[PDB]
């Protein structure tokens, strides 16, 4: 399973961030929209292939969480679809970026503002967002935003759609890298 | 589902969809209250679920 790839919790469908690793322990970053409140994650729609359990999850404020994987022998591929990735980076201004999710695939665009806030209502506020030009659509959360072999963000949440365009925010996602200790590979 | 604070400039994007009376599965509550807003409040909710 790979960045972009269909994850499902108890209550509905995200896309999986990125894989990422502390030492011998591997995990997956996904929207901390998702992770709110879900404990088990599979890897399909009838639920009988377990991913893992969720060990962090920041929302709203922020919007990222951690599963930590208990599947022993699904390949965990340090990839989005089948692109490779590397390191992680600092959005910036004019930078060319790529999302991918479960349910719209992989669309490109540009990050067009830095540190946006976003009100998703009810006091549902997130901070320090990456604004782009990239469309979106409802189970894309959580799926990585990226920029060639560079982790970017994770897809958190926006307007419009990819039929007549859109504006996508997306969590950095060195902030969840640090705030759990662990490095994408 | 209430769509009273409605509309809303962003929404989150899990998927738990829902069946408008367009006929049209609407991938979450926020996208789909958006969408009677945006209606005028003429599309209503036919049933929860995909179409």
């Amino acid at each position: 399973i790979s960045g972009g790839d269909a994850i499902y919790s108890s209550t509905g469908r995200c896309s999986l961030g990125f894989n990422v690793r502390s030492g011998s322990t591997y995990y997956f970053l996904t929207a901390g929209h998702c992770t709110d409140g879900a404990t088990t994650w599979w890897a399909n729609s009838a639920r009988t292939t377990v991913l893992g359990t969720t060990s962090g999850s920041s929302f709203p404020n922020n919007d990222y969480g951690i599963v930590r994987y208990t599947n022993t022998t699904i390949p965990k591929d340090g990839t989005v679809g089948g692109q490779d990735i590397t390191s992680a980076a600092n959005a910036t201004v004019g930078m060319a970026v790529t999302r991918r999710g479960s349910t719209t695939g992989t669309h490109s665009g540009s990050v067009t503002a830095l540190n946006a806030t976003v009100n998703y209502g009810g006091g549902d506020v997130v901070y320090g967002m990456i604004r782009t030009n990239v469309c979106a659509e409802p189970g894309d959360s959580g799926g990585p935003l990226y920029s060639g072999t560079r982790a970017i963000g994770l897809t958190s949440g926006g307007s419009g759609n990819c039929s007549s365009g859109g504006t996508t925010f997306f969590q950095p996602v060195t902030e969840a890298l640090s705030a759990y200790g662990v490095s994408v590979y | 589902v209430d769509c009273s604070e409605y509309p809303k400039p962003a929404c989150t994007f899990e998927y738990r969809p829902l069946c408008g009376s367009d006929n049209k599965t609407y991938g979450n509550k926020c996208n789909f209250c958006n969408a009677v807003v945006e209606s005028n409040g003429t599309l209503t909710l036919s049933h929860f679920g995909k179409c």
